[PDB]
């Protein structure tokens, strides 16, 4: 039985929501 | 796996010194030196964003072989980048099952060796035949001498 | 006017300040404790793991 | 496209895509209308509070549940969680995605068909399928045997399977499960002084069942000991300070599972109610059911209840045979997690029930080979 | 002169009021992730020891 991930979200959008209003070029 | 580490590969020194900075920015602060499961999932946690500490373990278990739960250089840009998994489905199954099949041109059941001797000649990648020694290693699990057809799938499993 | 307004003006100084350091102790102990527990968390974790793997074996 | 897994539940809706490894969006199925009168002027005051902020509102609310016992009692409020939970949790409009509900075994007729008459007329969904909760828990063990109890906050119900195949003839249901040990706790904490009436103290009586109960491995050597030390006694703040002490509520409430008499229920507790449904099976697969015990559900998530239950059925079976119980640390989502596995499956690809066959044969075609 | 002395304290103790008031809301962000950390070290702790006595027995 395969296994599905949809947790791995965008990585770039983990790095702008985890740096807030300093996610500005990362 | 190594497939993020064939990516690294063919990243650069832009992504090194990005993610250097990053961590210099984000990680500032932080008594590591390198990014800790426990540390990477907390700030996780923190965005939203919020993985399995078993992936946490999986994931550490991958890049940092040695256990310490944190990220060498390689192993670092390795993990970071497996965050990103946007190849999936490891290209086709049931047709290069057929490629597979017939690559068994004695179609005894057996994947001689030689054969992907030629199939490499033509290929012409700069490998040794350690290199394919290696490489059939890790796809001839089993030691049979051979290409396994489940072992096949295995090989090519995710690869696309 | 003036004299009442200076009273005034002392007495919610003093309050304030009295305010602000009970503040700056809280900080500083709840800054502490929280340390010690996430570090006590990642000695907790680490275990787990360690004796899970045992377990299945 | 992707699926929607959708879980209704009672006390808990669990919902999220396809193909992952836990539910999106998990918040408590309440609906409550403000009862007091209301001042202020353009507060911007609701009608309605769902979800997860009737929770933090609850003080000026009248929470009610849905569901009572795994049916549905209320429809339109049922409708009104729904659209809450496709639209304001997921953000994904159900016109493009096919949904997955479960429902309980030995439910009514008529709520299964309202279900499927709603997700296909108001939210008009492209094709939905209803599944048995037990069937799904049995999933994401990974294994393809045993007999799952499935004790909920609504039902416990326990199903037994073999090799794939489901036995019709053993389900046990039984409608004691979380809500009922609340009341019950509920109930028993005015021994000490404590009383909570209002039904939005109910939530803070679930917060204390949650963090301080736990299932006693011997009951009357527990009862004697709480009796004599103070060992036991564990504190706990109220929302607003005034802590409380609860001595041997702790593993008095939890004991009703394996003593229904306390509520005034007759019949017997989950300890004999699965032996019971074992000795229904045929003579030759009683020995894979006795090693494949599977636990899901929330309430099965009381500290020590998997080496009472054990304990029991180790006492009531032959002696011969191994008792094995299965409990993953993932049980309160793993209806989810197997809903999740069935749906990503290629050979259950074309069980749904797609919306051109519910146009020729109406709602009761839930009950036809589309099961 | 009285006037000036009164508008002088009076922001001063504006000011100070409005930092103290900020730091509380801080120290009471830092105790709610106090109170966090206390549950996930309680609930690791349950953990480690009922895989010990499960890999005991
Ligand atoms: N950690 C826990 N310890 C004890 N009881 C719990 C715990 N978590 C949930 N419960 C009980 O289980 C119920 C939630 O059960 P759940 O599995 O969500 O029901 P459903 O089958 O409707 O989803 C809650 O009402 C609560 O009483
Ligand atoms: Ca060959
Ligand atoms: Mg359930």
């Amino acid at each position: 039985r395969p296994t599905l991930r949809r947790v791995r979200i965008s990585a770039d959008a983990m790095m702008q929501a985890l740096l807030g209003t300093r996610a500005k070029e990362s | 796996d190594d497939i993020y580490k064939a990516a690294v590969e063919q990243l650069t020194e832009e992504q090194k010194n990005e993610f250097k900075a990053a961590f210099d920015i984000f990680v500032l602060g932080a008594e590591d030196g390198c990014i800790s499961t426990k540390e990477l999932g907390k700030v996780m946690r923190m965005l939203g964003q919020n993985p399995t500490p078993e992936e946490l373990q999986e994931m550490i278990d991958e890049v940092d072989e040695d256990g310490s739960g944190t990220v060498d250089f390689d192993e670092f840009l390795v993990m970071m980048v497996r965050c990103m998994k946007d190849d999936s489905k490891g290209k086709s199954e049931e047709e290069l099952s057929d490629l597979f099949r017939m690559f068994d041109k004695n179609a005894d059941g057996y994947i001689d060796l030689d054969e992907l001797k030629m199939m490499l000649q033509a290929t012409g990648e700069t490998i040794t035949e350690d290199d394919i020694e290696e490489l059939m290693k890790d796809g001839d699990k089993n030691n049979d001498g051979r290409i396994d057809y489940d072992e096949f799938l295995e090989f090519m499993k995710g690869v696309e | 006017e003036a004299e009442k307004a200076a009273d005034e003006s002392e007495r919610g100084m003093k309050v304030i300040e009295s305010r602000a350091q009970k503040d700056e102790e809280k900080m500083e102990i709840q800054e502490i404790q929280l340390k010690e527990a996430k570090h006590i968390a990642e000695d907790a974790d680490r275990k787990y793991e360690e004796v899970a793997r045992k377990l299945v074996i | 496209t992707t699926a929607l897994v959708c879980d209704n539940g009672s006390g808990l809706v669990k919902a999220g895509f396809a193909g992952d490894d836990a539910p999106r969006a998990v918040f408590p199925s309440i609906v409550g209308r403000p009862r007091h009168q209301g001042v202020m002027v353009g507060m911007g005051q609701k009608d309605s509070y769902v979800g997860d902020e009737a929770q933090s509102k609850r003080g000026i609310l009248t929470l009610k549940y849905p569901i009572e016992h795994g049916i549905i009692t209320n429809w339109d409020d049922m409708e009104k969680i729904w659209h809450h939970t496709f639209y304001n949790e997921l953000r994904v409009a159900p016109e493009e995605h096919p949904t997955l509900l479960t429902e309980a075994p030995l439910n009514p007729k008529a709520n299964r068909e309202k279900m499927t008459q709603i997700m296909f007329e108001t939210f008009n969904v492209p094709a939905m399928y209803v599944a048995i909760q037990a069937v799904l828990s049995l999933y994401a063990s990974g294994r393809t045997t045993g007999i799952v109890l499935d004790s909920g906050d609504g039902v416990t119900h326990n199903v037994p399977i073999y090799e794939g195949y489901a036995l019709p003839h053993a389900i046990m249901r039984l409608d004691l499960a979380g809500r009922d040990l609340t009341d019950y706790l509920m109930k028993i904490l005015t021994e000490r002084g404590y009383s909570f009436v209002t039904t939005a103290e109910r939530e803070i009586v679930r917060d204390i069942k949650e963090k301080l109960c736990y299932v006693a491995l011997d009951f009357e050597n527990e009862m004697a000991t709480a009796a004599s030390s103070s060992s036991l006694e564990k504190s706990y703040e109220l929302p607003d300070g005034q802590v409380i002490t609860i001595g041997n509520e702790r593993f008095r409430c939890p004991e009703t599972l394996f003593q229904p008499s306390f509520i005034g229920m007759e019949s017997a507790g989950i300890h004999e109610t699965t032996y019971n449904s074992i000795m229904k099976c045929d003579i030759d697969i009683r020995k894979d059911l006795y090693a494949n015990n599977v636990l899901s559900g929330g309430t099965t998530m009381y500290p020590g209840i998997a080496d009472r239950m054990q304990k029991e059925i180790t006492a009531l079976a032959p002696s011969t045979m191994k008792i094995k119980i299965i409990a993953p640390p993932e049980r309160k989502y793993s209806v989810w997690i197997g809903g999740s596995i069935l749906a990503s499956l290629s050979t259950f690809q074309q069980m749904w029930i797609s919306k051109q066959e519910y146009d020729e044969a109406g709602p009761s075609i839930v009950h036809r080979k589309c099961f």
